[PDB]
């Protein structure tokens, strides 16, 4: 189940393609990076705190999960 | 019949490029999947992903990139005249 370059006439691989992915897909690619800081929300700042403290320190600080070993979120 | 000298250019789809050359690779639209070169009368930029480009019948080669297609039911909705009413 790969990709691979071949050639037409001869039928011989030549080359190893990447991955078999769509064009939609690729299009789904958050690329224009929005500017909204966390003080542009008011108002629901415990809601912020359960969101970073169950996201992002999964995403940076993964060793102070396992120290005491349970699972991310 | 000086555009008897002109070409057939059928158009296709783009899925990605490659890196440190164009490479490029096109699904056409039913027969295959071919990877292909970019000809000499082209801009090597605007021929980003997922880009109904016309490609050379022979040689498999990108030649002018184009607008999306608009599901020709869709385009028959826009107004194309001006209604006489005033206000």
């Amino acid at each position: 189940g790969d990709l691979v370059g071949v050639n037409k006439d001869s039928y011989l691989i030549l080359e190893t393609l990447p991955t078999e992915y769509d064009s939609r897909v690729k299009a789904m690619e958050v690329d224009e990076r929005p500017t909204e800081q966390y003080s542009d929300i008011g108002g629901l700042d415990k809601q912020i705190q359960e969101l970073v403290e169950a996201i992002v320190l999964p995403m940076n600080h993964k060793e102070k999960f396992e120290n005491l070993g349970i699972q991310p979120p | 019949q000086s555009e008897q000298p002109l070409q057939v250019a059928r158009c296709t789809k783009i899925i990605n490029a490659d890196s440190e050359d164009p490479k490029y690779i096109i699904n056409v639209k039913q027969f295959a999947k071919f990877v292909v070169d970019l000809s000499d009368q082209v801009a090597p930029t605007d021929i980003e992903e997922g880009m109904r480009v016309g490609v050379d019948r022979n040689k498999y080669q990108i030649h002018i990139p184009l607008p999306p297609k608009i599901d020709p039911t869709v385009t028959m909705m826009q107004v194309e005249e001006k209604p006489d009413v005033t206000y």
